[PDB]
């Protein structure tokens, strides 16, 4: 109904979600060190903030 | 399981038959509770010979350290 | 000027405008107003001339009003276009959650087409949105904000259109009716006729034309000469109009018997149908608009005529050969030409009502097409006026429409302006409206006309911008969607000191004169010659003798908002807007301060916030307190007129409004009252007055690093604080409901040792992070436990209960004090969604004492970041002592553009520190002109200038050499822009001169909180169990795939691998090594994609079994 066609076997890693195209998609995992920065003079190399 | 293992551990800082007694005291041992009569009956008693040392030894366990041992699997 | 709390930020008027400020903000409202139609509006166009307008309504009414049924027999109509009235001070809506609004009454009146009789009955119709004085509509005590979508004119409109293959000219044109299908003539290729409808194929018009009776003479006749149609009368071959036609017909359908319908009915219809072909009569007025046509014809309608049809054809043809002008019989004549998207002209706009009116018209319409319907069924007789009504669905929509509304867009209260901004706001996209995904820049391109229409600069900014925008200045626009501006229409070295709104077009005919000129003091601007812009706006230079119009003053075009930055003139316009729609991104922290220099824009600007409590009377001051104030409208009459404060913007800020002055005082209408937000002195206080200086230092200020002060602190200068509302429901379901008492299974003490009896705790109260909060608690379940437990429980008996244990508890980075209450049950009759019978909402106080490294900044675009805090000793500083406010790194204007920071900033402590012209014995030369009067400054007080008008440089400069030296007379300042202090530190002499001075700025919604986060783990698609991100969650940031990439540009393998399984959704090492970590050992090597597994199984499935070996 809404004639929403429907997934066919077909499907699966096809369209978008191939499992093919899956994974090659990065995504979210834990401990996501995301923020904004600065340097930090009294550095070396390895160092960070 | 490391309550549960670790408990049985517990499980032996004292005696024996107490086990079945109680593991079956739930069927513990055997996933099944049961009666009085049910365990005890196996070392034949009584009901009152069961959960008297029952309840007891629960009061030996009723102690303290008998708990914190296992306490903050509180 | 004509200012009550006028003070004087000194300007630098080198010019003058009659002209005087707008009112903007008008805009719609007006509409919605007009829309509406008040007899104020009605008034209000009712004066400057204005036949018969019409509030955005009636019109609704007949536009199909009256009615009848199709048994021609029941004849309904209508009246008593009007409504009741509101029932709150809004503000209640705002505290009481529902939106503002007042009922509709209106009387149509069926009547009988038999006897004919009477049915009237001033029925209501809807409470109703009900505007504001900040014209708006804060559905629910909350609003959106709505701005036009901008709109190139409809209708038939031309082109030429080459052919490589010869390069032939197959100009052509299209029809575009309101709701009216399509069809267009098109120069063909070989001849003739770019004939065919909206999509059929082809035609030899005539056909078409004679079809509707034309000897091939009566053309050729009026049209041989009109030879390439000539060929028309050629292959046209088919003849018979009819024979046509009903062939034409059959090009229709195709294919059926044609009926006479095929010789004219629908045909006439298909364009003939005002009934349904349906054109807008500002085209239908277009039109004309397009040919001196009837013109001199107050018309409207889509009154479609083959007429005008034909002739502007002939009008293609005639050019399509290149002509001039010419003039159709009667029709006034019209030069020939092609037509344009691009220009404005070709562009409307739209507004409410225009929306609305069309939602709305569906709406009636839908609920409308009905008691049609109905009336049928609705048998005769007992079927009052009434009997047939439900607008329902109408506010339904309408109402939803809102919802839905993507156009409406929640006023932005984090500024005033800000918020303004949003408003005159203005695009051209969205529903029905364009997709991104289809617009050539073209659509962002920029061209000519534009001036006097809208912010040149500013515009959106991601795939954005050459989207969207706003106006100019002042220039109103048109009773239908077309700029207005007035014009110094000179006269004979003599502007004839008048407005002219205009739409651009015309106008193009004319001649474009120059604002800043040097007129004889007559209009006479003292020079024979001038330039100007010309057809291709030629910006072309000419002899001062000749326009017909200049200008309106400087400046125009601009937005606000660009209006605000002098040194333009020496600064990057990306930069720029850049800083622009940076601008808005100041945080109103809590001193109030004004740029001791800054333009007049400023309040008089902020003024048009229309916000700040201000006079209503010239009465004398009233009994005052900081929630209102009593007003002695001197009239005796008063009325202790408000103020708020503590409560939250869209974006976590108090209401606070800011007073004025005194119980007893006396002053008078419009004039000011209080202030409270974006509110210095009466003023958007806006950023800090502030020293500081040139060094790129010690690697601090470079890459964009920024190094900063720290008395700061101390000083606070830097916070305010903001606001989530905290809630959280009572709900109602299968195993039980969502209790909130405030019991609780083994909780702490304390932790319950503080909230209310039954729950949360107490208005401003303190906390911190993790920190319980309700006081719920729900059903738990039934589905036994290991005796084990039990047992356990037993064991301690800690005799368990069953129930959900639940509630709520602070997140991280929260704390303050107790606030909201909005604890609403369903229950208490409070409305509210299923399941629940109750909910409440609360806030929490945090001062937010500013974290270095961040980002602010002011003017110049020059945005700055924070990076570090640094105590204040520890710092360069006066000669004198004092030291900085911060220092700055050099570098990017060179590749940037903005030195106006310098100048501007020499100004700055210049100003700040204030001067005398020593002119005395004679002039400053430079002086010699220019706003004498200051003649000095006392060291420090108000500064503005014009936007393309300000003193120069070397009078700049030369004001430099001037000064106000300080109290040991001194200036460590050099009259050359660099001194010399020393080290807060080691402290010794500098190298060289010093550069210095100072700057306002402001501060930034957006920081680490605005995006501090990662995630540990949490949640995890149910599905995709992956990093449920979400608000308890801190999302658990999403990876790339060049990444992998870059991995492999190493390898780590595993690493990645790893990841896949791992923090990906690894069910297990996440369970199993998850241990491991718990176990800490040689974690469970990297295992198998699993899953893939699966694969295999997916294939077999198919009959796909395979294998490696």
């Amino acid at each position: 109904p809404g004639n929403r066609p429907l997934k066919s076997l077909s499907d699966l890693l096809k369209g978008k979600q191939g499992r093919f195209r899956q994974n090659l998609l990065g995504k979210r995992v834990d401990y996501s060190g995301r923020s904004v920065i600065v340097v930090g003079p009294q550095l070396k190399l390895h160092q960070c903030g | 399981t490391l309550l549960q293992d670790q408990l049985q551990s517990v499980l032996d800082t004292l005696s024996e038959r107490e086990a079945g007694v109680v593991r079956l005291r739930f069927g513990l041992t055997d996933g099944q509770p049961r009666t009085l009569d049910e365990i005890g009956q196996v070392y034949g008693v009584t009901r009152e010979r069961i959960r008297q040392i029952e309840s007891k030894t629960m009061s030996k366990l009723r102690h303290p350290s008998r708990s914190q041992v296992l306490r903050d699997y509180l | 000027n004509s200012v009550p709390g006028a003070p004087n930020r000194v300007s630098f008027a080198k010019l003058r405008e009659p002209l005087e400020v707008p009112g903007l903000l008008d805009v719609q409202t007006d509409s919605f107003e007009w829309l509406i139609g008040s007899p104020r509006w009605r008034e209000s166009a009712a004066e400057r001339g204005d036949v018969n307008p019409v509030g955005g309504l009636e019109e609704v009414l007949y536009e199909l009003s009256p009615i009848e049924d199709f048994s021609g027999s029941m004849s309904l109509s209508f009246s008593d276009p009007r409504f009741d009235d509101v029932k709150a001070p809004v503000d209640e809506c705002k505290d009481k959650d529902m939106t503002y609004a007042a009922p509709l009454f209106v009387t149509a009146e069926f009547i009988n087409n038999n006897t004919g009789e009477i049915k009237s009955q001033t029925v209501f119709m809807g409470d109703f949105p009900m505007m504001t004085e900040k014209g708006t509509f804060i559905i629910n005590g909350t609003e959106r904000v709505v701005v036009s979508q901008l709109v190139r004119s409809p209708g038939v409109y031309f082109d030429e259109t080459i052919d490589k293959s010869t390069d032939k000219t197959l100009h052509s044109v299209k029809v575009i009716p309101s709701r009216g299908a399509w069809l267009e003539f098109d120069v063909d290729k070989r001849d003739t006729v770019g004939v065919r409808i909206d999509r059929k194929r082809r035609q030899p018009v005539t056909v078409l034309l004679k079809a509707l009776g034309w000897t091939s003479e009566q053309i050729v006749e009026r049209f041989g000469f009109s030879e390439i149609m000539r060929s028309t009368l050629e292959k046209d071959n088919t003849v018979g109009t009819d024979e046509a036609l009903l062939d034409i017909y059959r090009k229709l359908r195709p294919g059926e018997p044609p009926t006479k319908e095929s010789a004219q009915t629908l045909l006439e219809n298909l364009f003939f149908k005002e009934k349904r072909y349906d054109l807008a009569r500002v085209g239908r007025y277009k039109v004309n608009k397009k040919l001196g046509l009837h013109v001199g014809e107050p018309i409207t309608s889509s009154t479609l005529t083959e007429e005008d049809v034909v002739a502007t054809i002939e009008y293609l043809v005639r050019l399509h050969e290149g002509q001039t002008t010419m003039t159709v019989p009667g029709g006034v004549e019209v030069p020939v030409e092609t037509d344009d998207i691009d220009h404005f002209g070709n562009r409307r706009l739209r507004t409410v009502g225009e929306l609305i009116q069309n939602q709305i018209r569906v709406g009636m319409s839908r609920m409308e097409r009905v008691v049609r319907e109905r009336m049928t069924t609705q048998d005769v007789e007992a079927i009052t006026p009434q009997t047939l009504i439900n607008i329902r669905p109408v506010v339904a929509a309408i109402k939803e429409f809102f919802g839905t509304s993507q156009l409406s867009q929640f006023m932005d209260q984090n500024n005033p302006l800000s918020g303004l901004t949003h408003k005159r706001r203005l695009s051209a996209l969205g529903p029905g409206g364009l997709s991104r995904e289809r617009a050539g820049l073209e659509v962002r391109d920029v061209h000519p006309s534009h001036y006097g229409r809208m912010c040149p600069i500013e515009t959106p900014e991601g795939p954005n911008i050459g989207l969207i925008g706003s106006l100019s200045v002042y220039a109103r626009v048109n009773p239908f969607g077309f700029i207005e501006t007035p014009y110094r229409k000179v006269v004979d070295g003599v502007v004839s000191d008048e407005i002219v709104y205009l739409t651009a077009d015309e106008e193009d005919r004319h001649v474009v004169a120059q604002a800043n000129s040097p007129i004889d003091a007559d209009g006479r601007f003292v020079e024979p010659r001038v330039l100007v812009r010309r057809k291709a706006g030629e910006v072309e230079y000419v002899p001062s003798s000749e326009v017909d119009y200049m200008d309106v003053s400087p400046r125009q075009m601009v937005s606000v908002a660009t209006a605000m930055i002098p040194f333009l003139e020496h600064d990057d316009a990306n930069r720029a807007l850049m800083g622009a729609n940076m601008q808005r991104q100041a945080v109103p922290l809590v001193r109030s301060e004004a740029p001791l220099v800054g333009t007049g824009m400023e309040l008089r600007a902020a003024i048009d916030a229309g916000d700040v409590v201000v006079a209503e009377e010239s009465g004398v001051i009233e009994e005052v307190s900081a929630d209102y104030i009593t007003v002695m409208h001197d009239n005796g009459t008063r009325r202790t007129y408000r103020m708020r404060k503590f409560a939250r913007s869209n974006h976590g800020t108090c209401a606070n409004q800011c007073p004025i002055v005194d119980a007893g005082d006396r002053v008078e209408a419009g004039q000011v009252i209080a202030d409270g937000p974006c509110t210095d002195d009466g003023e958007m206080a806006l950023g800090k007055n502030l020293l500081v200086a040139i060094m790129p230092w010690e690697g601090h200020n470079y890459e964009d690093a920024i190094i900063l002060s720290n008395r700061l602190v101390e000083e606070d200068v830097l916070t305010s604080i903001h606001i989530e509302e905290h809630e959280i429901d009572a709900r109602d379901t299968k195993l039980g409901a969502e209790e909130i008492t405030r019991d609780i299974p083994n909780i702490s003490d304390e932790v319950l040792a503080d909230l209310d009896e039954r729950g949360i705790v107490r208005i401003g109260a303190e906390v911190r992070d993790g920190d319980i909060l309700v006081g719920k608690v729900t059903p738990k379940g039934e589905t036994e436990l290991t005796p084990e437990e039990r047992l356990l429980r037993a064991i301690f008996g800690e005799k368990a209960r069953e129930v959900r244990d639940t509630s709520l508890k602070v997140p991280h980075g929260e704390s303050g004090k107790v606030i909201g209450i909005r604890v609403f049950s369903r229950e208490d009759e409070d409305e509210l969604p299923a399941g629940v019978n109750e909910l409440v909402r609360v806030y929490v106080a945090q001062k937010r004492k500013i974290s270095d490294g961040d980002k602010l900044a002011g003017r110049h675009g020059n945005k700055g970041v924070i990076g570090k805090i640094l105590p204040v000793e520890d710092m360069p500083f006066l000669a004198d002592g004092t030291p900085v406010d911060i220092i700055l790194n050099t570098h990017g204007v060179p590749r940037r553009m903005n030195i106006g920071q310098i100048l501007e900033t020499h100004l700055g402590w210049c100003a700040h520190s204030g001067w005398k012209v020593d002119a005395a014995k004679g002039v400053p030369d430079w002086a010699a002109r220019l706003p004498d009067e200051l003649l000095e400054a006392q060291p420090n007080a108000i500064v503005s200038t014009p936007v393309f008008d300000g003193a120069q440089e070397a009078e700049l400069q030369g004001l430099l050499s001037c000064t106000l030296p300080n109290r040991d007379g001194d200036v460590l300042v050099d009259a050359d822009g660099k001194a010399m202090l020393f080290d807060g530190r080691s402290g010794e002499p500098f190298p060289y001169p010093v550069t210095v001075g100072y700057m306002y700025i402001m501060k930034l919604h957006h920081l680490v909180d605005d995006k501090i986060h990662a995630r540990s783990t949490g949640p995890y698609s149910m599905i995709t169990q992956q990093p449920l991100g979400g608000k308890a969650q801190f999302g658990g940031q999403r990876f790339g795939e060049m990444e992998c990439w870059a991995m492999q540009a190493y390898g780590a393998a595993y690493t990645l691998q790893e990841l896949l399984t791992i923090k990906s959704d690894d069910t297990v090492g996440r369970v199993k090594v998850y241990e491991a970590i718990v176990k800490g050992e040689n974690i469970p090597e990297p295992g198998i994609p699993e899953s893939f597994k699966v694969l295999l199984k997916e294939l077999q499935s198919l009959c796909l079994n395979v294998e490696v070996l």
